[PDB]
């Protein structure tokens, strides 16, 4: 078997590649799809909600770790929970040191350097988890991306996921708007992104979006059934 | 002790007294305060002894490392600091209070003075040890701006001399060193020579 | 104070081509009295006798753990304990504990194993290693049975006569002293026989 | 070739899959059928014996255990693997009610649980842990402030609160089944009644007193588990 | 082709050589481009940044980074590597700091990061870090130097070298230039062109140019190049890129 | 207790007293001071017997392992460091006063090591309680690039002060001398006061202890 | 530290209309003795934010090279983000706090003053962790003599301008060497403002001596 | 050789009324006879229906106050629930006694809304004993509140009264009109005061000034 | 404080005061003694208030995990000696306890006093506090085996009254609890004023 040089992190290709963190990015690929817009002074991350079977609940795609910052995850279960975990105790850690907000850029440098631990040091698999973060700071509101290849980017939206590349071209057909929208906007963009993303015979229902939104003034709060109902809304309909 | 150190154009004029007791009893009187701890950077030690010794052993052994390295010679700026980190880290059992007198092609003759409790500062004059207290207005007295070699050996030597005289923790001998570009010139004053 | 806790009166004697070990037999409280058969020689051997005195358990413990360490020894040369490698072995079992010193002062005595030539020596609590070529004594009448052993011994004293002098020795000295007394038990131990006794003095 | 990536949990496969913790959810399938459903009068817990011998003690097996007085428990796997995450969950629900005083809800159960499962693969194993994912499928239920609750864990560490969820042997037939026979309004003793008949078409033999243990956690009582003639009572009317 | 020996960096060839570093090696000349030119009062930094998707924000994925305040950081390979990198670079350098009480030389901070990269190397349960870096630096009492360190471990003085799949072309375009007498601002210019000439158009587009410099010029401090200067860099490489 | 040591001509010379008191009371009269490290090298102890004798041992193991490995005569720079550094390591918790002094490539050496853990290169030296009296000899009486002989005499004499000037020496006097190609190991060199003649025999013959009973146990 | 050896001057800080003003003395002072005399216990961490001390200069050297690592790494990521004054107050907080809490304190009453986003920080940490923000702060006998001059000069006018709050602490340093021993004839001021921090210094002091001619 | 304790006084009423908690402090910040700043309040806001107060080292009220907010935060992202008054009481209970053979010097006072909108004050021994109370005096004035709250909010050693319950305004009253007194009569307080009321429209302050003596 | 707790053939009772001081000024005359660890076992107060809360808090964990892992009610003897276990490795750096264990398990209604000296004792006659000999006196004056339920009642009351009543460090409220095979019970809380009044005639 030639591809016994992908059974460890810590072995190279022969045209030097760590086929392990390959497939470490390729799995956040299997997760739902999930997207995020930013505006002048809000950031939205919508998510696709998933459930085992329709008699029970929807697996959470967005996750709170503090009231400025917020996490989407795609990907293993474990891995982003323990990921969540970390992200939490370090906010803390820097509201309880520094009494001031945990910077983005800092958050996601942090979780850069935990996460290239397991890929750099036989033991620990490779965090196998598509991160999307949003947050405000000094300079307003930021996306980040985090990679489970331990890379992260700063990127005005980035879909992660399973079929996220429409969502992906989409966001490419429609960066002109971003900037300049307000909440319901960027929220009905977003919508619409994930609608891309769902096939024709299934449609972004209550239960089937999560929704979460910060900004300057306003919290990272996330929106349910019930709670996405007025951003659904003022939903259009699909363009089928 | 009376470890006064003074810096000059050029260089620095480091003396002592060679005075070392345990108790009412002169333990020994033919003491050097002045540890060479490089080719051109030396020290003056005051307070418990055996303390001075192992940190200079400690910091010959790490600027020795360090120039070794770099293949240059260290700067006084790098010395006073590891005098200063060695000193802080064991303030609380260091009884020790060290000068850092040398001369470095960087800037020159530089005197780095870290006393009881470890501040890294310098200055113009550094007198240390317990008889410290008795020359310091003598120095005031007897500062000038720019004593030449000359005029620094004989600061050295009168000032030392009054420690010596008036002090009864300073006895025994004066040993000067001069260090600058040329090198490091090393003396001794006894006899007639102290006035 | 420590030694008065307990107390103890040992000596150590050598003759002509034999031994001769006593030590006291009381065991008491530093006020009480208790009981009269504390053990403060112990065999190290067929001729080789170990006198203890310190704290009464702290006395057990160090033969307790000189015991394990020389059937040890002796199980790993098969051979006798020649007595100075003993000395030099006790001086280190109290030595290695500098800082949680045992507040205890042996003392040993033997002879070579080879050319039969008796021995004995003087450990200090911390572990200061000391040889006599004439006595020793360790326990709470330290001065008494010093100065009359300086007082009465002579060198190259014969077997009977060497009993004699270390009875005598002994009793006259601890009828100077009341912590260390009532009962003294004598070992004189010579290349041939090994003569177990116990001096009849004063019980008071 | 997959047979390089089974070997161990830290392997990505080329698909991303976990391979090892994909066979520990497979091995939930060696368990027997359990069957918990959710109603707003509470939560009952419906499992399968599978007795080997009737010279056996029915009190040894345990299928259903009491976490604390308000919630329940049911198991799919591994004795021993359910064993430690029980215990372990009784432990936190009294650290619980030793740090804040009070009831620590399922959902924070299930969240314990779970931080002590998808643990296999973490460093703080060195003192002694798991070195291979957990092996049981826990099923969790009970009354909160939430009212009634009930949550299903993933031996991968996964929770996910389902109304009627079923985990064994059988557990896509009876999942399959109670997708059509739940509804939201469905009353405690209709609900029990739906769960033994979904057992009885399920189970491999009669459902007898020995065939089955039952559980019950409502607002009013704490958790109660159906004594002899409780059990009688309930499959005399099935 | 070694197979059997290559599993592993604590592993020989019957050649004599380790596997894992030259397959770091060829990581390296498998990823980006980065030029580096020391000027005669200071030392200037370019990175060629390819805009994977345009969804990416500009200044995603920062390169040019400042280990110290004196201390630039130019890095080709692997991201993550290049963080983890800049981190224990970062952490030598306050630790030096800290313990000795000035500012680090440029030579001694390559030593110490060629020795920490040497000891992932060698190892067994680790893996050498997949990516080549650029120290440089500017001292008013020193002068100014300039170290590439690959993956391999050595830590060579180059006045101005890349690393990138364009090794030999940026040397080949980089040796006509004339390097030791002018300054950055003479030198920003030659660097804008050297990038936008070995960037492949036809292959691997979408990319973008970022500079960062340290000199008196800016007080002996590494920052990216000023907005005016960097517009006025893409000007004249415009005008001389025809 | 005291010890001296004084630089000559072409070597070293060591003087120790044999008195070893606990206490107030004396325990021996002739205790061995002079420590054996090297067949070059050699040291004078004070303070807790038994910290100098375990410290001597200990350095003396280290410097055979140093020199043995070397295959070179050890220096006295390198043992004075050791013993130095491991005397600094317990910070005076060891009541150890030694002066350490010898021969190597590079001349004669001699060191004083206090307990506290502080030493100096001195021509002469002397520490101990009776330090005091043979240390005013060192200034009185001595002198520098002065022979084989004289030196003996020299330290006899300040050992002999040392002891008619202190209770805590004497009894015995024993003297180490260093030298390129000499190593006397004088011991004792001089008994200063013999123990006086006993008068009167306090008669221990036979049957003067009564015994309670009898054991016999034959061996061999 | 359980013995403190070295001591530090009264360091006075008042946040005026534009900015903080702090002063305290070059007095390196070993117990009563003037051991120093050209020691600056006022030396800036950023440019909007800066901080003097008083006691041990041992642990305020330990503290300006933390610090200054601190946001050296702050402008070291690149992320424009300071250290607001609040930041710089709460890390001293915390850090000696815990430093104190192990029975190994920092024995240092510190003062952190700063301006930003035309707000004014006035911060002091004690030697024990007692914190606040407040329009006048002073230290060592400074809390005795100029704060309650500081407090009756704010009381009717909390607000002052920038000659007048440095006639006031040159005043408070007046009257400091009127009635300390532990001063010396020679200031620093370090003003903090919305262009930046500067410090200056030293001034001299002089005593009305009609005090000794009325004494006779 | 070193004292880790310095007495900085303070007073923590707390009264919590039939729908409503009211609790209350004195900004006043000095240490023995020097006094550091008058602002400087002692109530800190932990959620709508709970409220801390605690006196004592200042250092160690900092650092009590930021525990219990990581506490809450800990407990808001796992519980997804904000926790109750008597959930606080028991952690701060727990807190303390971690730290019980190197005690937390600080009187602590939680005052909040029970969940049937019922007042609730807790008093915290530093120790570690904790009791619910409706009113409770804590600091440097404790023993001279507690007597005058018995007579009239307690109804103690009073007779022919009826045992009326306590309203917003009654209630509001009898806080300030003992704060009034305390100021009065203890030297060792004074220089403002701070009132915080909570209730089920949620938490409300206000700032009266005291004499400056 | 003071605790009275006695056995007799029908059960045990318990006894306790309600004042807390620091020194002289009363902290509290609310504090609430026995604490109410578990439903079939009874655990009491003395010493330090927030050590006796802690240490209790603690056994009740214990016993709440005994029972749901042996499935079985964990016996008094058996949390007795826990608890002297569990305080015991904190003997020496400032621990200050004393406390009985009561409550009536397979074994009979049993009764044992823990403390932080050292003493898991069992008895009759349980007596700790300021007023323990107040409480002593009049229990040994007034003990039989033999005390029906009304009058075991009514002599309870008389003896814990007449300890919160010679004691000066001693107030407030009593709580009062008696044990049965289904468990303790709470009896009655008479005030010191009340109480004094009925018991002056």
């Amino acid at each position: 078997f030639r591809n016994q040089y992908d059974n460890d992190v810590t072995v190279w290709s022969p045209q030097g590649r760590i086929h392990q963190i390959e497939y470490a990015m390729e799995a956040v690929k299997q997760g739902s799809a999930t997207v995020g817009l930013k505006s002048k002074t809000h950031a939205v991350l919508v998510a696709l909600k998933r459930a085992q079977s329709e008699l029970a609940a929807h697996q959470k795609k967005i996750l709170h770790v503090d009231n400025h910052i917020g996490i989407s995850i795609a990907g293993l279960t474990a891995d982003a929970r323990l990921l969540c975990n970390f992200m939490r105790q370090e906010c803390l850690d820097s509201r309880f040191v520094f009494d001031r907000p945990l910077p983005v850029s800092r958050l996601v440098s942090l979780i850069g350097s935990k996460t290239q631990i397991p890929t750099q040091r036989y033991g620990r698999r490779p965090y196998g988890v598509g991160l999307l973060i949003a947050g405000y700071d000094d300079m307003g509101p930021h996306i980040f991306q985090t990679c489970p290849s331990a890379n992260y980017f700063d990127c005005r939206a980035m879909s992660i996921g399973a079929r996220s590349q429409s969502a992906r071209t989409y966001l490419e057909r429609h960066m002109s708007e971003f900037m300049e929208c307000n909440l319901n906007e960027l929220v009905k963009h977003g919508l619409r992104a994930l609608r891309e993303t769902l096939p024709a015979e299934q449609d972004l229902t209550t239960k089937n979006v999560s929704i979460g939104i910060v900004g300057k003034d306003l919290e990272f709060t996330i929106y349910d059934d019930d709670d996405v109902s007025p951003f659904l809304e003022g939903l259009e309909e699909r363009p089928q | 002790t009376t470890i006064m150190a003074v810096q000059f154009d050029g260089g620095v004029v480091l003396g002592a007294d060679s005075r070392t007791t345990t108790g009412s009893y002169i333990a020994n009187r033919v003491t050097d305060k002045l540890t060479p701890i490089h080719d051109r950077i030396f020290c003056c030690r005051s307070g418990s002894a055996a303390d001075t010794q192992a940190v200079a052993d400690a910091v010959t052994y790490q600027l020795g490392f360090h120039s070794i390295e770099l293949n240059e010679p260290p700067l006084v700026h790098t010395a006073a600091s590891l005098f200063k980190e060695m000193c802080y880290r064991y303030r609380e059992d260091l009884m020790a209070g060290i000068i850092i007198a040398g001369w470095d092609p960087q800037e020159g003759g530089q005197v780095y003075s870290v006393p009881m409790g470890g501040m890294m500062v310098r200055q113009s004059f550094a007198i240390g040890g317990s008889g410290s207290s008795y020359i310091y207005g003598y120095v005031d007295a007897t500062y000038r701006e720019g004593m030449t070699k000359e005029e620094c050996l004989q600061f050295t030597a009168n000032a030392l001399a009054l420690a010596m005289e008036r002090d009864g923790s300073s006895g025994g001998v004066i040993r000067l060193a001069a260090i600058a570009e040329s090198g490091v010139e090393r003396q001794v004053l006894l006899g007639d020579q102290i006035p | 104070s420590i030694m008065s806790y307990n107390g103890g009166a040992v000596m150590a004697m050598k003759g002509k081509n034999c031994v001769a070990i006593a030590a006291d037999r009381r065991f008491g409280i530093q006020a009480q009295m208790v009981t009269t058969d504390f053990q403060k020689i112990f065999p190290m051997g067929d001729r080789l006798y170990i006198g203890l005195a310190g704290l009464a358990t702290d006395v057990q413990t160090v033969a307790q753990r000189l015991k394990f360490r020389l059937n040890l020894y002796e199980l790993k040369e098969g051979r006798q304990i020649k007595p100075y490698t003993l000395m030099s072995m006790v001086a280190n079992l109290l030595y290695e504990k500098r800082f949680g010193p045992y507040y205890t002062e042996p003392v040993i005595a033997g002879l070579d194993p080879k050319t039969f030539k008796p021995f004995i020596c003087s450990l200090d609590l911390i572990g200061c290693p000391m040889v006599t070529d004439d006595f020793v004594v360790s326990g709470t009448c330290a001065e008494q049975m010093y100065g009359m052993c300086e007082s009465l011994w002579e060198p190259n004293m014969d077997p009977d006569h060497l009993f004699e002098t270390i009875s005598q020795a002994m009793l006259n000295a601890v009828d100077r002293d009341a912590v260390s007394g009532m009962g003294v038990i004598v070992h004189i131990i010579e290349k041939d026989k090994i003569t177990t006794r116990t001096l009849k003095a004063r019980m008071d | 070739t997959r047979s390089e990536y089974d070997r161990g949990v830290n392997t990505f496969s080329p698909e991303g899959r976990l391979f090892q913790v994909e066979y520990a959810i497979e091995a939930i399938k060696l368990g027997s059928t359990a069957i918990g459903i959710q109603t707003s009068e509470g939560v009952c817990l419906a499992v399968e014996k599978r007795i080997t011998s009737p010279l056996m003690e029915p009190s040894s097996i345990e299928k259903i255990v009491e976490i604390d007085a308000h919630i329940g428990c049911a198991m799919s796997g591994l004795i021993k693997d359910a064993k430690t995450l029980i215990d372990k969950a009784r432990v936190e629900t009294q650290n619980h009610w030793f740090t804040y005083n009070e009831t620590m809800t399922v959902e924070s159960v299930t969240q314990a649980v779970s931080n002590l499962a998808l643990q296999f693969g973490e460093e703080d194993a060195d003192p002694g842990a798991m070195s291979r994912p957990f092996g049981v499928a826990l099923l969790f239920g009970g009354v909160d402030e939430k009212g009634p609750q009930l949550f299903h864990m993933d031996p991968s560490g996964t929770f996910v609160q389902c109304d009627a969820r079923a985990i064994g042997s059988a557990s896509e037939g009876a999942q399959s089944s109670l997708q059509e026979v739940y509804h939201k309004s469905m009353t405690l003793k209709e609900a029990i009644k739906s769960s033994l008949i979904i057992l009885k078409q399920v189970m491999e033999e009669k459902l007898n007193a020995t065939n089955i243990e039952l559980a019950t956690v409502q607002p009013g009582q704490n958790f109660h588990m159906f004594t002899k003639e409780e059990l009688e009572e309930v499959i005399k009317d099935i | 082709i070694g197979t059997g020996y290559d599993l592993s960096a604590s592993t020989f060839s019957p050649d004599g050589r380790v596997f894992q570093v030259e397959y770091a090696m060829k990581a390296v000349e498998n990823s980006s481009t980065a030029i580096g030119i020391r000027c005669k009062d200071g030392v200037v930094f370019g990175v060629e940044k390819l805009v994977l998707s345009k969804l990416y924000e500009e200044g995603s994925n920062k390169r040019l980074f400042n280990v110290d305040r004196h201390v630039g950081m130019a890095v080709a390979g692997l991201l993550a590597d290049a963080r983890s990198l800049a981190d224990i670079a970062r952490e030598e350098a306050s630790n030096f700091r800290s313990n000795f009480g000035y500012n680090i030389p440029l030579k001694h901070l390559a030593d110490r990061v060629a020795m920490y990269v040497h000891a992932y190397t060698l190892y067994s349960a680790v893996r050498p870090f997949g990516c080549s870096f650029m120290l440089g630096s500017y001292s008013v009492n020193d002068g100014a130097q300039l170290y590439m360190i690959d993956p391999s471990g050595v830590s060579y003085g180059y006045w101005g070298c890349a690393i990138g799949k364009a090794r030999q072309a940026a040397k080949t375009e980089i040796e006509k230039l004339q390097m030791k007498e002018m300054t950055c601002r003479d030198i920003v210019k030659e660097v804008a062109k050297i990038i936008y000439i070995v960037h492949d158009e036809v292959k691997d587009k979408a990319f973008e140019l970022e500079l960062s410099w340290v000199g008196e010029l800016t007080n002996g401090r590494h920052e990216i190049v000023p907005k005016d200067i960097r517009e006025e860099a893409e000007k004249y490489a415009k005008e001389s890129l025809k | 207790t005291t010890i001296a040591g004084v630089v000559y001509k072409d070597g070293i010379v060591l003087g120790a007293d044999t008195r070893a008191t606990e206490g107030m009371v004396v325990a021996d009269k002739n205790c061995s001071k002079i420590h054996f490290i090297s067949p070059n090298i050699y040291c004078c102890g004070a303070g807790t017997a038994a910290d100098t004798d375990m410290t001597t041992q200990l350095i003396s193991s280290n410097l055979e392992l140093h020199s043995l490995s070397t295959g070179r005569l050890p220096r006295v720079v390198t043992a004075n460091r050791m013993l130095k550094q491991m005397l600094f390591r317990y910070q005076g918790y060891i009541g150890a006063a030694l002066v350490l002094g010898g021969v190597d490539v590079t001349g004669p050496h001699l060191y004083s090591i206090y307990p506290h853990g502080s030493t100096d290169k001195l021509p002469y030296v002397t520490m101990g309680s009776g330090s005091l009296a043979a240390m005013a000899v060192f200034e009185d009486k001595f002198r520098p690039d002065m022979e084989e002989e004289e030196a003996k005499n020299l330290v006899s004499e300040a050992i002999a002060a040392g002891i008619f000037n202190d209770l805590g020496s004497g009894s015995n006097i024993d003297l180490c001398v260093i030298s390129k190609n000499k190593l006397d190991f004088l011991r004792p060199y001089t008994v200063p006061n013999k123990k006086g003649t006993r008068l009167g025999r306090y008669r221990c013959e036979k049957g003067t202890t009564a015994v309670l009973t009898e054991k016999i146990t034959p061996l061999e | 530290t359980q013995n403190p050896m070295v001591t530090g001057t009264s360091v006075l800080g008042v946040k005026f209309e534009g900015g903080v003003v702090i002063a305290a003395d070059m007095l390196g002072s070993y117990g009563s003795l003037a051991r120093f005399r050209n020691i600056s216990r006022i030396m800036r961490v950023n440019n909007s934010t800066m901080l003097g001390a008083s006691g041990d200069y041992a642990d305020f050297q330990y503290l300006k090279q933390v610090l200054g690592q601190m946001v050296i790494d702050e402008e070291l990521l690149g992320d424009g983000h300071s250290y607001s004054p609040r930041a710089i107050h709460s890390w001293l907080t915390r850090a000696m706090y815990s430093r104190r809490s192990k029975m190994n304190p920092l024995w240092n009453t510190m003062v952190i003053g700063g301006y930003a986003d035309g707000e004014s920080f006035l911060g002091y940490v004690d030697m024990l962790g007692v914190a606040y923000e407040a329009p006048s702060l002073a230290t060592g006998y400074g809390a005795y003599l100029a704060q309650p001059l500081l407090r009756e000069v704010l009381e009717k006018q909390p607000v002052l301008s920038q000659t007048e709050a440095r006639d006031l602490v040159e005043r408070c340093m007046r009257v400091l060497y009127y009635r300390d021993a532990r001063s010396y004839n020679r200031f620093q001021i370090a003003t903090v403002t919305e262009k930046g921090v500067e410090i200056e210094g030293p001034l001299s002091t002089e005593t009305n001596w009609d005090i000794a001619h009325m004494i006779s | 050789r070193f004292s880790p304790y310095v007495f900085n006084g303070g007073t923590i009423l707390a009264i919590a009324g039939e729908d409503f908690a009211i609790v209350a402090s004195d900004t006043r910040l000095s240490e023995g006879f020097s006094i550091h700043t008058r602002d400087s309040p002692k109530c800190y806001k932990l959620t709508d229906k709970t409220v801390i107060g605690c006196s004592g080292f200042h250092g160690d009220c900092l650092t009590l106050t930021k525990i219990i907010e990581a506490r809450l935060k800990m407990y808001k992202h796992s519980n997804n629930k904000a926790m109750t008054t008597g959930a606080i009481a028991a952690m701060l209970s727990t807190i303390l006694y971690s730290r019980r053979f190197f005690p937390y010097y600080v009187y602590n006072i939680i005052g909040g809304l029970d969940e049937e909108g019922k007042g609730a004050v807790y008093s915290f021994d530093p120790v570690g004993s904790y009791q619910r109370d409706s009113f409770k005096a804590g600091g440097s004035a404790s023993a001279m509140l507690q007597p005058l709250l018995d007579n009239q909010v307690g109804f103690k050693n009073m007779q022919n009264v009826e045992h009326v319950p306590l309203s917003l305004d009654r209630a509001m009253r009898l806080v300030k009109d003992v704060f009034i007194s305390a100021a009065e009569r203890d030297v060792y307080t004074g220089d403002a005061l701070r009132i915080c009321i909570v209730t089920k429209e949620g938490i409300r302050e206000e700032t009266v000034s005291l004499r400056k003596d | 404080t003071t605790t009275l707790a006695f056995k007799f053939r029908h059960g045990v009772i318990v006894a306790a005061d309600s004042r807390a001081t620091a020194g002289a000024y009363i902290a509290s005359q609310t504090v609430k003694k026995v604490i109410e660890i578990n439903p079939y076992l009874l655990g009491t107060m003395a010493g330090g208030a927030a050590d006796c809360s802690f240490w209790e808090r603690l056994l009740a964990r214990q016993c709440r995990i005994y029972e749901l892992r042996n499935k079985e009610r964990i016996s008094v003897a058996a949390a007795s000696k826990l608890l002297a276990n569990m305080v015991y490795q904190y003997k020496g750096m400032g621990l200050s306890m004393g406390t009985m264990i009561c409550g009536w398990d397979k074994r009979g209604p049993g009764l044992y006093y823990v403390d932080s000296e050292g003493n898991r004792i069992s008895g009759a006659t349980f007596s700790v506090g300021s007023g323990s000999v107040y409480a002593y006196g009049v229990m040994d004056r007034g003990y039989s085996y033999d005390l029906e339920v009304e009058q075991a009642y009514d002599l309870a009351r008389r003896a814990i009254y007449q300890a919160t009543y010679r004691d000066a460090y001693s107030g407030g409220a009593v709580n009062l609890y008696h044990v049965r095979e289904d468990g303790w019970i709470r009896v009655s809380s008479d005030n010191v004023a009340d109480l004094h009044e009925k018991y002056s005639g």
